[PDB]
């Protein structure tokens, strides 16, 4: 169940007003700078850049494009491995190494061992993924349905069956 | 004392009977190195002596350091040997040391070197005592940063024998253990008791998700006198899914005493759907 609020309805409108608001002010910057030629054609870029960007932002799909990312970053540390990442540090060792070395020719050096540590060892269980239901500006409720309590009692000397239920009225919201 | 720098040898000879005390030292001065030795052996007898030889030499951007002293008393021993060798950045750190006793011994290994600014370590302790063998081993490469731990510790007698292993790694996010214990334990006093160990254990996390499982059974058998046949027979195993969206774990305990059992089976639910447990407690007893 999905809980909004007229102060909700209020943000996103303050919020599209005042993003107009500057986009009409960036445009007007823009407009005033155009008013030695590849510096001027990046700060043309730059400005179109922010301009652009800004007309992109809204908060709702702002905070959906955190959470993508987040729910993506997650996805990625998760299925991490120390292998990989490891020669990717030697990688970039060996990028460096030869890097600082072409503008010397153009200092001793530096190393990392490649190290392997899956050999020894291999996870046999199973992780399950990370899941997070996305992020909108409503709030997200999973309505109360029902409570109930099983009990059972079995010895000859003597029986026992009691049940307890008690639940949410969700016949209508008003009642 | 020269332009060639300085020169300082000296010998003290001194014995009478058993005693004799042979030392010298020669220290020589040769531009930006060092020569260093002193020999130093004390006999008192000839199974009972002391030996000391300590050589060091200082050279332009190396160390070199050599230490070996010997020690005896007719029915007991002791040796020791360290090398230490050292430049820089590199570090190399070995040698020996045992000692012993008629039979009874005592083996201890280790070496420590560094190298790729990552430091390795390995040590090995055996010990061999009346019959008994105690083997622990702490394994190489302890790197010290995103490092890893292995050991292997194992013990040996006719009443017990015990047998451990472990391995786990501490790199930056995943975590993993890997514990397996097997204890097998003979005993008689007042009719045989065989201990009997299964336990394992396992690990593993990692970001937003952890789980594990614990696997124990535990069962004993006591033949005491007065013909009392008692079997200890607890079974417990535990797991448990953790993580953010969905959570649950579980339980199962097995005990019984003889005749008398009690099981009890549980498991936890944490869900975006719902929270629940569930138990089934049956019993087994005797007496009115």
């Amino acid at each position: 169940h999905s809980i909004n609020l007229p102060f909700f309805e209020t943000l996103q409108e303050y919020f599209e007003r005042n993003r107009q608001t500057i986009i009409v002010v960036l445009e007007n910057v823009q407009r005033n700078l155009k008013h030695i030629k590849d510096y001027f054609e990046k700060l043309v870029g730059f400005i179109d850049d922010a301009v652009k960007k800004l007309n992109e932002l809204s908060f709702k799909t702002f905070i959906e494009d955190v959470n993508k990312f987040l729910d993506m970053l997650i996805k990625k540390l998760k299925s991490f491995d120390y292998h990989q990442f490891v020669d990717e540090t030697n990688d970039k060792i060996r990028e460096v190494t030869q890097r600082l070395n072409g503008e010397i020719q153009a200092i001793p050096e530096f190393i990392i061992p490649t190290l392997n540590l899956n050999d020894f060892q291999v996870p046999d269980l199973h992780i399950p993924e990370f899941q997070l239901p996305h992020i909108s500006h409503t709030i997200e409720v999973p309505t109360f349905g029902k409570l109930y309590s099983i009990l059972k009692i079995q010895s000859p000397l003597f029986t026992l069956d009691a049940n307890a239920d008690i639940g949410n009225g969700t016949t209508s919201a008003n009642e | 004392v020269s332009q060639e720098g300085l020169k300082l040898s000296n010998d003290m000879m001194g014995s009478y009977a058993e005693m004799k005390f042979d030392h010298t030292n020669s220290l020589n001065i040769a531009g930006l190195s060092l020569d260093f030795s002193s020999k130093l052996d004390n006999i008192y007898s000839s199974d009972k002596f002391y030996k000391q030889t300590v050589n060091l030499q200082l050279q332009p951007y190396s160390l070199v350091t050599t230490l070996n002293s010997d020690l005896k008393y007719n029915a007991l021993d002791l040796t020791n040997n360290g090398k230490l060798r050292l430049e820089p950045l590199k570090l190399h750190v070995a040698g020996n040391l045992k000692g012993a006793y008629q039979n009874n011994e005592i083996k201890h290994i280790y070496a420590i070197s560094s190298a790729a600014l990552s430091a390795s370590y390995k040590a090995d302790t055996v010990a061999k005592v009346q019959g008994v063998e105690f083997s622990h081993r702490l394994n190489t490469d302890i790197a010290g940063l995103a490092s890893a731990i292995d050991m292997s510790t194992n013990y040996n007698s006719d009443s017990l024998h015990f047998s451990n292993v472990f391995r786990s790694v501490m790199a930056p996010f995943t975590m993993t253990i890997d514990a397996h214990t097997n204890g097998n334990g003979k005993l008689a006093l007042w009719g045989e008791h065989t201990g009997q160990l299964y336990s394992k254990f396992l690990l593993k996390a990692e970001p937003l998700a952890f789980t594990f499982s614990h696997d124990y059974k535990g069962s004993t058998s006591h033949h005491l006198v007065s013909r009392k046949s008692i079997s200890a027979a607890l079974e417990h195993k535990v797991s448990a899914l953790l993580t953010p969206a969905e959570q649950t774990g579980t339980w199962k305990l097995k005990t019984q005493f003889n005749n008398n059992e009690y099981s009890q089976d549980l498991d936890a639910y944490n869900t975006k759907d719902k929270i629940g447990v569930e138990l089934t407690g049956r019993t087994l007893a005797d007496l009115t």
